[PDB]
């Protein structure tokens, strides 16, 4: 399971790479710019440019991105409520970081779901697959649940088979 | 009454010659040592303050000793670990901990350097949340990284005042091994991110593949890119504008020394810890590039290779204390700890021929040297045991107990002449 | 970013995808930096191009939508709406916009009637709703505009908004005699009355009936009775803009209330308007006392500590005034009402007076011997006001300050002026948080028990259906161990503020939300619900809000409880229980204490070997290490929950373990007990024919009965601590011993 998973996210990544990459050419912040490279399942770089803005402690935080520490999990998700109840203003990307940590991006109360349109649905695919809750789901459920909050294109092939992957029953 | 002392040291004494396991002796050593360092020091005479810290260091004394020569001693050895390459990082990390006894050692070193350390009381009046410049209004983000992003300014004093005694609280916790309780005060005082730091401190393993720690564990934990949340963590260490104790936290974790401002408060006990975490680290870390478990992508920042023994950091850190280097069972502590210790029971054996200026010493290095006799047959040279023997049966005598000579002769044919 | 920075990336991405179809699909994202650039022609041209290859985005079309809203052109940004809308039936917000702005640019077509209904639904009784309606009905016609107010009141008695335009028509035809009628019927609302906007349209309604052409000529009779209702409003009003509202509107408010009072005083008599007069007399200086502590917290220390001692002159002044009489009013509701807002008053000035008072010794008496010279009064209407106002027909320098009691209040006179205003400020969760909080520095602890009866009558103390957390079971006990989270969370969050930077001190206005907006959220959700004020729509959408948190406080799966909270609750039900009489109580507080114990003693194991705590994910009250558990508790928790345990043992009938364990421990506690249960079975055993060796043993428990209860009063004389330990009043110790030896 987790080598079929390594194979696929790293094939998304490469799917996702030159949109992304133009994204993070046009970003003129650097905190979107570490969500951009969270985006391409780069948890290194992110923690590097983090440490580098200056951003300290998220960079140890992004560390966390990919093992599916549940105890972060619901750290992740408090701080976002408390945020989301009061919180006079949090940064932006901040907030879509930790949503990241959080394990239910989409499937959440401060849902990167709006990011529907300006990313490509493989990408946000990504999203649930890397992060998402791996361990708890088969790969097939984990793909369906995303699936589940997000219509694709009728037309679109490779839609198409992570639709019959997911469809497993 | 206190003048009784002997008494329970021989007690003890008396009760092992007699239900003819010997590592009992020095357990209750330690907690006789105990006792008397509360007597003299819960009401007395201020010259009393002074021979209660001799007598509480008498006693992490005796259980340094039983610790490491229980871990050397009643060594019956184990089935060796086989690793495979699929397996993961933490049982690496326990594979060398198991198969490498010197380093090991430095692990039960650090685990008593730990329960010995001073903790403050819990800060009282803690606030209902953090940074709670948010109703001055001016934090755009909420995130720990916001006022580094731009000028420090941002965050109100009172609050800074109050993430310094967070940050020292942690800090003070996390000296003494208390990690658990530095995890609860993070998640309870809202510094939720924080908590997710000391999160990182595991290495990854997973039930379901490193099969031989699927007793311990029903789901995977620990972080897979160790490497670099290690430079993560070592670098945001080096970033200022945080404040000192914080940044000595990140310095522990990164297995370096915290910065100047923290590090001049750290006491012999402190800093020896903090260069043995250093060398721990340090050796852990080469262990699992030696057997390529670290990926290079990881190499983030330089780190240094080079662990000390534990022979120099003690030489350094002795050089860094001196005063308290010299205090005469703290240098029994550093012989134990490289095991030179009969080296130096013959030595303050020929200190008499300023160790009879201190009381306890005598006494100690008696009682040491039997108790190392039984443990291991042949430890201490016959002669040294006579002559300490002999000297201190002497102070019974002076004392006036001579009651309770007998027991100290049975080491000797000597004691015909009793 | 620039004009430069967007239109570079064109060459950027266009030097990484050159097909059609990918250079169209980036559309969006080009247009999502362009309407970061106020470009609104190109923005909409690159977004439109994307919605050429991706027709079925939901997220671009709205987009499109929301960029001709920039662009006010209706029939287009409407239209955009809808396709994402049928795309995607959970934006419920965009089928609000279409019925929002269907209704705004024509009503003529039944289109914008048909989306109305739907957002009607999707939003049960919103205050956008009803807004719609009334726009909807605007494209002589008067007598429309009422009817719907009119059925609109019906089902929303309770709307803010609503109610206010009622007076506005009845005041649009001038016919002010009505505005009034229903602003006096509307007073007996107790929502209305807390709402800031309301009662400022009170204040208006009723003044212009009193200079109207109206009020003269109809009569004088009825003169007096509106006329109570203004001052009325002006308490209320006066409430809440000082809480809400910044430092000049609440000095502003105040010259109001003062020239109203000055102007009532004159007429006087015996009857609900002089009765009013008294009551609202004391809201004024407690209100003005509150008042002028905000204006020092602000300001420097010499400034506080004179204006702190000018507001406890004020408080003072209206903790003083008699309890109005109630007798003297026409109905039950009105007198009801005027008795509620009594004790509010003697509560909030009663606990701001100790707090002020426990800051150093007598200091009360020093307030009054030095400003209750008339030289005060000068000093308070110069902090308040400007000078320049007339002083004459000021009330507050024509006020007759005599005789100040300068005694400070008794807490049990305190704990029924608490009790019986509860309902002062609807039991909004930060009034009790407050009172809460206000006797957490004091040695009596408030009857929470008591209050939440005061709301939520025939709510049952614990419910029989326990197994599950639907919240039709919820119980007096599930909110009283609310409660004490909320304040013992809320105590460690003020704490943890001031630190940084007296918590005690503020008074209730001043301080801003106390409890966290989760708390507060829940709270508001219960009462609704259970005061059967819900909405239909709603009702789920509560219900399942209410049912989020049961499962916390009743520590069951996943509770964001640290354990400190738990023994808190779990002791603090115990001494609650232990001191109730009767044995219903008894046992379901000491039960739910068990229950917590034996949540909590796990965690105190891993703790008392110095491991670490298992975080929470969110929790619902914030953790924090100020109270973090230590192994210097840990064996005394370990003893005080044994004891519960044996309490528990002894209510049900295990009287052979509880007596066991008792006796296994020597504490104060344990001894009432053990007395308690040693007497009973000597009481019913003690006169009825039987077996005369069974009298004597008898005899033999009465007889160590004494022995305990005078072992208690022995060790209670001696030191003071063991005294605060007594799980019932020393009192009522001595009281049954006097009993048991006349026995």
């Amino acid at each position: 399971k987790k080598e079929r998973h390594c194979r696929l996210t790293s094939w998304i990544v490469s799917q996702i790479g030159p949109e992304i990459e133009e994204k993070i050419r046009n970003s003129s912040n650097e905190i979107e710019q570490i969500f951009l490279y969270l985006l391409l399942n780069d948890v290194v770089r992110a923690s590097k440019l983090a440490i580098e803005s200056k951003n300290g402690h998220l960079s140890v935080l992004i560390s966390y991105l990919g093992s599916n520490d549940p105890r972060i999990r619901d750290l992740a998700e408090l701080q976002l409520q408390k945020w989301s109840t009061g919180g006079c203003s949090i940064d932006k990307n901040i907030s879509k970081i930790y949503k990241l940590l959080s394990g239910s991006p989409f499937e959440g109360l401060f849902s990167l779901k709006e990011l529907e349109s300006e990313f490509s649905w493989l990408c946000l695919l990504n999203l649930t697959l890397c992060y998402g809750q791996i361990d708890e789901y088969s790969l097939e459920s984990l793909v369906q649940s995303h699936l589940d909050k997000f219509s694709l294109p009728y037309d679109d092939p490779i839609g198409v088979i992570f639709q019959l992957y997911a469809a497993n029953e | 009454y206190q003048t009784e002392r002997f008494t329970k040291f021989s007690d003890t004494l008396k009760e092992f010659k007699i239900e003819q396991d010997p590592f009992n002796i020095i357990r209750e050593f330690r907690s006789a040592a105990g006792q008397l360092a509360l007597d003299l020091a819960n009401s007395g005479d201020e010259s009393n303050v002074i021979s209660s810290k001799d007598w509480e260091l008498e006693a992490r004394f005796w259980h340094l000793v039983e610790l490491l020569l229980v871990f050397r001693n009643a060594d019956l050895d184990l089935d060796e670990m086989e690793l495979h390459p699929y397996n993961s990082r933490g049982l690496f990390e326990k594979k060398l901990m198991q198969d490498n006894k010197q380093l090991y050692q430095i692990w039960i070193v650090m685990v008593w350097l730990k329960e010995n350390t001073y903790v403050m009381e819990r800060p009282k009046n803690v606030p209902t949340s953090k940074w709670l410049s948010i109703t001055s209004g001016g934090l755009k983000s909420c995130d720990l990284d916001f006022p580094l992003r731009e000028n420090t300014n941002v965050l109100d004093v009172k609050d800074k005042e109050e993430d310094h005694i967070f940050f020292k609280y942690i800090y003070e916790l996390i000296l003494a091994g208390a990690i658990d309780e530095a995890l609860e005060e993070a998640k309870l005082s809202d510094n939720i991110s924080i908590c997710m730091i000391l999160c990182g401190i595991q290495e990854y393993l997973n039930p379901v593949i490193d099969t031989q720690i699927a007793n311990e564990f029903n789901t995977q934990q620990g972080i897979k890119k160790h490497s670099l949340w290690r430079r993560t963590v070592y670098s945001l260490s080096q970033q200022a504008g945080l404040d000192p104790y914080e940044r000595a936290i990140y310095s522990y974790l990164s297995g370096a020394i915290p910065n100047q401002e923290v590090l001049q408060y750290s006491d012999w006990e402190s800093d020896l810890h903090i260069h043995l975490n250093q060398i721990l680290q340090t050796e852990i870390e080469n262990y699992l590039l030696e057997n390529n478990q670290v990926g290079t992508d990881e190499l983030i920042l330089p780190l240094p290779s080079h662990a000390l023994t534990v022979q120099e950091v003690l030489n350094r850190v002795a050089s860094r204390h001196p005063s308290e280097s010299e205090h005469p069972i703290r240098v029994l502590m550093a012989s134990v700890i490289l095991d030179s210790l009969p080296s130096v029971i013959h030595s303050s054996v020929e200190m008499l021929l300023d160790i009879i200026d201190k009381p306890y010493l005598l006494r100690i290095v008696t009682h040491l040297a039997i108790c190392l006799d039984i443990i291991n047959p042949g430890s201490v040279e016959e002669v040294d045991k006579s002559k300490l023997i002999t000297t201190y049966i002497s102070l019974l005598k002076l004392q006036g107990l001579y009651e309770n000579i007998p027991i100290y002769a049975t080491f000797l044919n000597e004691s015909d002449c009793l | 970013r620039s004009k430069a920075d967007v239109e570079r990336y064109i060459a950027s991405v266009q030097g990484s995808t050159p097909s059609p179809r990918q250079k169209s699909m980036k559309g969006f994202y080009f247009a999502k930096l362009y309407y970061e650039a106020k470009e609104y022609d190109l923005a909409k041209k690159y977004i439109c191009t994307y919605i050429n290859v991706q027709e079925r985005d939901p997220k671009a079309h709205r987009f499109l939508g929301l960029l001709y809203e920039l662009e006010e052109n209706t029939d287009k940004a409407v239209e955009c709406y809808r396709r994402s809308v049928e795309l995607n039936p959970t934006q419920k917000d965009l089928v609000l916009k279409i019925a929002e702005l269907l209704c705004k640019n024509d009503v003529t077509d039944g289109r914008a009637k048909y989306w109305l209904e739907r957002a009607a639904k999707l939003f049960p009784g919103s205050p956008a709703i009803y807004k719609l309606k009334e726009q909807l009905l605007d494209c002589g016609g008067w007598n429309k505009l009422f009817d719907l107010i009119q059925s609109e009141l019906y089902v929303r008695p309770d709307d803010v908004h609503v109610n206010i335009r009622l007076v506005e028509v009845y005041r649009s035809t001038k016919r002010l005699k009505d505005a009034v009628a229903h602003c006096h019927e509307a007073e007996r609302n107790i929502a209305l009355r807390s709402s800031l906007e309301w009662n400022s349209c009170v204040v208006q309604t009723l003044k212009e009936y009193l200079e109207s052409l109206q009020c003269l000529e109809s009569d004088k009779s009825d003169w007096r009775a509106t006329n109570t209702d203004l001052l009325l409003a002006y308490a209320n009003l006066m409430l809440l803009t000082l809480s809400t509202r910044d430092v000049q509107e609440s000095r502003e408010l105040l010259q109001s209330f003062d020239s109203a009072l000055q102007s009532v005083k004159s007429l006087g008599g015996n009857d609900e308007l002089s009765a009013t007069f008294l009551e609202m007399k004391g809201h004024f200086y407690m209100h003005a006392g509150s008042l002028l502590l905000k204006m020092g917290q602000h300001s420097s220390n010499v400034q506080w500590r004179a204006l702190s001692e000018l507001a406890a002159l004020c408080y003072l002044i209206a903790f003083q005034v008699p309890r109005p009489k109630i007798k003297l009013i026409k109905g039950e509701a009105g007198q009801n009402l005027l008795e509620m807002m009594a004790c509010d008053r003697l509560s909030q000035s009663g606990h701001m007076l100790l707090n002020l008072s426990r800051g150093k010794q007598d200091f009360l008496k020093e307030i009054v011997e030095t400003f209750a010279n008339k030289s005060g009064q000068s000093a308070l209407y110069d902090a308040l006001f400007s000078s320049q106002s007339p002083k004459d027909t000021s009330f507050l320098g024509s006020d007759d300050i005599g005789n100040i009691d300068v005694r400070e209040p008794e807490l049990e006179d305190l704990t029924r002026y608490d009790v019986g205003a509860i309902r002062a400020h609807n039991g909004s969760l930060q009034h009790l948080t407050w009172l809460g909080l206000q006797w957490n520095s004091l040695p009596a602890l408030p009857g929470i028990r008591k209050w939440l009866k005061q709301l939520f009558h025939h709510l049952p103390h614990e419910t029989s259906r326990l197994e599950t957390n639907a919240p039709e079971s919820i119980c007096i006990l599930d909110l009283e161990v609310f409660l004490l989270g909320v304040v013992y969370t809320s105590h460690l969050q003020l704490k943890e503020k001031c630190n940084s930077h007296q918590p005690l001190c503020l008074p209730l206005p001043v301080c801003k939300q106390l409890c966290t907006e989760r708390q507060k959220s829940w709270w508001d959700a219960v009462c609704t619900l259970i005061h059967r004020k819900a909405v239909p729509g709603n009702v789920a959408k509560l219900r399942l809000l209410v049912q989020h948190e049961i499962n916390t406080l009743r520590a069951q799966e996943k509770h964001g409880l640290q354990p400190a909270l738990l023994v808190h609750w779990a002791e603090c039900l115990q001494k609650t229980g232990s001191g109730l009489n009767s044995f219903y109580d008894q046992r379901e507080y000491m039960g739910r204490s068990v229950h917590y114990w034996k949540k909590v003693l796990p965690l105190l194991k891993i703790i008392k070997k110095k491991n670490s705590i298992p975080e929470p994910i969110d929790p619902l009250f914030k953790h924090f290490h100020s109270v973090d558990i230590q192994a210097s508790e840990i064996v005394e928790y370990e003893e005080d929950a044994h004891i519960t345990f044996a309490i528990l043992d002894a209510v049900n009938g295990n009287i052979e373990d509880a007596v066991t364990a008792f006796e296994s421990i020597k504490s104060v506690v344990s001894y009432w007990n053990l007395a308690l249960i040693f007497h009973r079975k000597a009481e019913d055993i003690e006169n009825d024919a039987l077996s005369p060796e069974e009298q004597e043993e008898c005899k033999n428990y009465l007889r160590k009965t004494r022995d305990y209860l005078i072992k208690i009063i022995d060790d209670s004389d001696s030191n003071l601590s063991v005294v605060k330990k007594l799980p019932v009043p020393l009192e009522s110790v001595k009281e049954m011993l006097n009993s048991v030896m006349q026995e």
